[PDB]
């Protein structure tokens, strides 16, 4: 037997998916969109923050598939000072924490924030490389409050203030503060 | 705008109040290895409405309230509270300073306020949205991050540029829609499955 | 490095019997030798070997022997 209820029911369904597939593909368009927009902007920094960070050299983003622009990889190629260019799969352990941090810090130059809380970003720096990052901080806090937890000296003698969480009685942090500036 | 002061009490290692007043420029965070210094990250993630316990290094109310030591018996309530200075108007709110109060009971109660003002969790998460300083915003950046960009897997990677792109809604409404669709479908073959054995 | 700082720290104490301020102990510090100062003394409070006062943020800090 044939019920109404049911023929209506269908009837709702094709109707809801006529309108829905609009969305989904409006979703597309806004996505490939704005992912592309940015990526061209991020990219337009990243050979510059790249070169600030290790003091030369040169780096470029790459989409893995261009025509693919909902589910493009990004390829990364940097030259470190005194090494060759290469994909970022085969740098240093440190040269790849840098070059990574160039990425983040050409993010916040399209994407801009007041204030930053980074938290050990730099763990994995050659010692060489800290100071430089440590300075990039400290010029741009003119535009970006930056709050660093970091156990890289450099870092901290670079920093206005610091602030340091001990447990002085067992399991229970305590804070002193010292300014720098 | 900025961070001007983050006052912690019961909060993860922080059993008696502590009270962290920010610099303009550079404020480094520093101290022995597991003396609680990133704690202040997680308390900031906390208050500012973070949910997810693996970004928070343990979010369940157990992990959030001081569980106690050899110094002290655990606490039942824990409080953060985040003081930013709204001089220029970065948030849409008509005060000239802005505080963020998040507390959570033992009891498994939560209390949220802006400005002294109870309101919901949403509320708090919709005023830094609306801002331009919600889930995308690179606004915290811990280790992780940097590990996504390194990552081998390509997907891991695009991510990162997703959230730059500010995506995530859109992403979420297509979704949405996508799995309408299929309960939709999947509704009526379940009626007709049940008329079917009438027959 | 630091654990150097800090057995100097240790011993420069055990001299004045009273309180210290974080500054006297080396005069006109570098901010260099101010952080390993500072990452001394913030281990030397986890060690259980010494007091530690600040009444406000950025306060004077004043440091005294434990045991
Ligand atoms: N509810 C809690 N109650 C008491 N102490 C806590 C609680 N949650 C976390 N902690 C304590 O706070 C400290 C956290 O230390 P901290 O964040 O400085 O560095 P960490 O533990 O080495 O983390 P990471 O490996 O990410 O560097 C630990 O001693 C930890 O046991």
């Amino acid at each position: 037997m044939r019920y109404k209820f049911l023929s209506e029911q269908k009837e709702d369904l094709t109707e809801a998916k006529n309108t829905l597939f609009q969305v989904i593909e409006e979703m597309d368009e806004e996505m490939t969109k704005r992912f592309n927009d940015t990526f061209v902007q991020i990219r337009s920094h990243f050979d510059q923050v790249f070169r600030s960070l290790f003091g030369g050299g040169r780096a470029e983003l790459r989409l893995t598939d261009p025509n693919d622009l909902l589910h493009s990889g990004v390829e990364i190629i940097a030259q470190p000072p005194g090494k060759k260019l290469q994909n970022l799969n085969l740098l240093s352990g440190g040269e790849r924490a840098l070059t990574a941090i160039a990425l983040l810090f050409s993010i916040l130059k399209v994407r801009p924030v007041p204030f930053c809380v980074l938290d050990q970003v730099e763990a994995a720096l050659d010692e060489a490389n800290v100071f430089r990052f440590a300075q990039y901080l400290k010029k741009y806090s003119s535009d970006t409050q930056f709050i660093v937890i970091t156990h890289r000296k450099g870092t901290m003698e670079e920093a206005d203030v610091l602030y340091g969480v001990t447990m002085q009685e067992s399991g229970v942090s305590k804070v002193i503060s010292v300014k720098l500036e | 705008m900025f961070l001007k002061r983050l006052d912690v009490i019961g909060f993860k290692s922080f059993a008696e109040r502590i009270s962290v007043d920010f610099v303009k420029g550079v404020t480094a965070v520093v101290g022995p290895n597991g003396s609680g210094k990133s704690n202040i990250t997680d308390a900031i993630r906390w208050v500012l409405g973070e949910q997810s316990a693996r970004s928070l290094r343990g979010g369940k109310m157990e992990d959030i309230i001081f569980a106690g030591s050899d110094s002290r018996k655990r606490l039942n309530l824990a409080e953060v509270t985040l003081t930013l200075d709204n001089d220029d108007h970065f948030l849409p709110i008509d005060f000239h300073e802005v505080s963020v109060t998040r507390r959570v009971y033992r009891s498994g109660e939560s209390e949220f306020l802006i400005n002294n003002q109870p309101c919901r969790l949403k509320d708090i998460i919709d005023l830094f949205m609306d801002s331009g300083l919600g889930k995308e915003a690179f606004s915290i950046i811990s280790q992780g991050k940097v590990e996504e960009i390194l990552s081998s897997k390509a997907e891991d990677r695009r991510s990162i540029f997703e959230e730059a792109a500010g995506v995530l809604k859109y992403k979420t409404r297509k979704k949405k829609a996508e799995n309408k669709l299929f309960e939709t479908q999947d509704n009526l073959n379940r009626v007709e499955d049940i008329l079917h054995e009438l027959e | 490095p630091i654990e150097a700082r800090m057995n100097e720290i240790v011993h420069s104490l055990k001299s004045r019997g009273t309180r210290i301020n974080f500054m006297d102990l080396f005069p006109y510090e570098q901010k260099e030798h101010l952080v390993v100062t500072f990452l001394a003394v913030l281990e030397l409070m986890k060690n259980q070997l010494v007091l530690i006062e600040q009444e406000h943020n950025f306060s004077d800090i004043y440091i005294t022997g434990s045991e």
